[PDB]
RNA sequence: UAUGAAGAAGGCCUUCGGGUUGUAAAGUACUUUCAGCGGGGAGGAAGGGAGUAAAGUUAAUACCUUUGCUCAUUGACGUUACCCGCAGAAGAAGCACCGGCUAACUCCGUGCCAGCAGCCGCGGUAAUACGGAGGGUGCAAGCGUUAAUCGGAAUUACUGGGC
């Protein structure tokens, strides 16, 4: 408060926290799958949340979600995972990238198609 | 082979011995016209207010050469017949807007015909 | 960079007609006013605070066909241009080449006066410019280009053009096939409808 | 681009009467930007060289060097900037969203399933929130997602906070 004691100790800037350390201030980064598998959800709600394990080329070790209907996921997958948590899974902060690498596009998207990496329909 | 237009605008000259309708859009460019003397009135049928309402029934024309559908109502003239044509108008499907009178008023100008002696 | 979709769609969405169409053959004919497009749009959408903003800024960008980002720059520069911006802004959206042959009457419409400009059919002072958005400066003297004249559809816009108020800033020529953009407009002149404090907020947020 | 209304059909909804798509289309006039093709055509170009004649410069003004001039000059881009003719709407629109925040909605499918999810949260059999359809909103040769910086954040407050 008093200006004398401000002038001994100044205004320390806080240095703000990323929700997706792993990345490391990256947009994406490719990893291995690890682990496939499947979860549930928190308390409101019930489901079979589809996740997978996946190992990073630095070395991080995360948990990542598909947000896609299906997946030809299994052992030694590559894919590309962006960020993005899942609020009703706790310890997951990352998004599987549908429609690249080794992560095919969701079957029979119509709507939001550029967001799972499906080609467009032909007419 | 002509233009369509909507929003017109209908002078009425209220004459003591016949009334002429026009209807015209906003810069003057005649649209239709109906007289009470063309529409089989003669002599005193002339001016009686009726026919004039009946002239109006004629300028129900031009519907589809223009959709005029409002319209603008000018009055002048103090000739019977200044209230008769207004309600065909609505009759006839228009949308009257504004309704003024624009009878030539001078302010002592020029100087009049003399009386009728009779 | 062009709308190609239905134009009375737009038209009555936002809803007051404004400078749409040829302008001869009756808009409520050919349409139906008073009526949002849309399967549900036969109800009374009970509009937000945003809502009227949007409308306001949606209504003028298709009065002169300028995209987001081009008319995001015509704000920056009305906000940099002394005056009040919101005048500036509408003076800048006037200024506009194709704008202006279709207020001087070589166009039936603003989008074909603005091909017009683009079909290489428009001189300005004696040299060629096909750019719609070419900002024409007071004094200019705009004049159709030879083999231009020769097209059969300028020559009906010039005959509507007298339905519509001739803008006083505008010197049209008949015959003479020309134009001098004698000086910028005003608010008066413009659309009293358009209320230009709505757009400076908007932006500004 | 304009005209173009049995508001064509078809699509979907339907109070089964209709509406909706949508003057959108088709059709009918009209025009040919650029891209198609063809034919012209600046500017970047200043230069030095060769000569000349005079001047300064000399023992000789030889040597030069300064003028002026004279002839011939050079462009990588480059089939250039641009101009002119050719033909015919012909070759050129997606993307995201429509539960609230936040602009924009129903129908079908599904039935705490599958799923969505920036926050609030949806879904358990009449889902404006998922999936599909129509329709609509935003932006546009781009639209979205993600990462990052500031803002909002008077939320480290000196301006500009509290105990
Ligand atoms: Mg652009
Ligand atoms: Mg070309
Ligand atoms: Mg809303
Ligand atoms: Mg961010
Ligand atoms: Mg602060
Ligand atoms: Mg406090």
């Amino acid at each position: 408060a008093t200006v004398n004691q401000l002038v001994r100790k100044p205004r320390a800037r806080k240095v703000a926290k990323s929700n997706v350390p792993a990345l490391e201030a990256c947009p994406q980064k490719r990893g291995v799958c690890t682990r496939v598998y499947t979860t549930t959800p928190k308390k409101p709600n019930s489901a079979l949340r589809k996740v997978c394990r996946v190992r990073l080329t630095n070395g991080f070790e995360v948990t990542s979600y598909i947000g896609g209907e299906g997946h030809n996921l299994q052992e030694h997958s590559v894919i590309l995972i962006r960020g993005g948590r899942v609020k009703d899974l706790p310890g997951v902060r990352y998004h599987t990238v549908r429609g690249a690498l080794d992560c095919s596009g969701v079957k029979d998207r119509k709507q939001a198609r550029s967001k799972y990496g499906v080609k467009r329909p032909k007419a | 082979v002509r233009k369509q237009v909507s929003d017109g605008v209908a002078h009425i000259h209220a004459s003591f011995n016949n009334t002429i309708v026009t209807i015209t859009d906003r810069q003057g460019n005649a649209l239709g016209w109906a007289t009470a003397g063309g529409s089989g009135f003669r002599g005193s049928r002339k001016s009686t207010p009726f026919a004039a309402q009946v002239a109006a029934e004629r300028c129900a024309d031009a519907v589809k050469e223009y959709g005029i559908k409002n319209l603008e109502v000018m009055v002048k003239g103090p000739g019977p017949g200044r209230e008769s044509t207004i309600r065909a108008l609505n009759a006839a499907g228009f949308r009257i807007t504004n309704i003024t009178d624009v009878t030539p008023i001078p302010h002592n100008g020029c100087r009049p015909p003399k009386k009728r002696r009779v | 960079a062009r709308y190609l979709g239905p134009k009375l769609k737009l038209s009555r969405r936002e809803g007051t007609d404004l400078f749409l169409k040829s302008g001869v053959r009756a808009i409520d004919t050919k349409c139906k006013i008073e009526q949002a497009p849309g399967q549900h749009g036969a109800r009374k959408p009970r509009l937000s605070d945003y809502g009227v903003q949007l409308r306001e800024k949606q209504k003028v960008r298709r009065i002169y066909g300028v995209l987001e980002r081009q008319f995001r720059n015509y704000y920056k520069e009305a906000a940099r241009l002394k005056g009040n911006t919101g005048e500036n802004l509408l003076a800048l959206l006037e200024g506009r080449l194709d704008n202006v042959v279709y207020r001087m009457g070589f166009g039936a419409t603003r989008a074909e006066a603005r091909q017009l400009v683009s079909h290489k059919a428009i001189m300005v002072n004696g040299r060629v410019v096909n750019i719609a958005s070419y900002q024409v400066s007071p004094n200019d003297v705009v004049s159709i280009r030879e083999k231009a004249k020769k097209q059969s559809r300028v020559k009906a816009a010039l005959e509507l053009a007298e339905q519509r108020e001739k803008p006083t800033w505008l010197e049209v020529d008949a015959g003479k096939m020309e134009g001098t953009f004698k000086r910028k407009p005003e608010r008066s002149d413009l659309s009293a409808d358009i209320n230009e404090h709505l757009i400076v907020e908007l932006y500004s947020k």
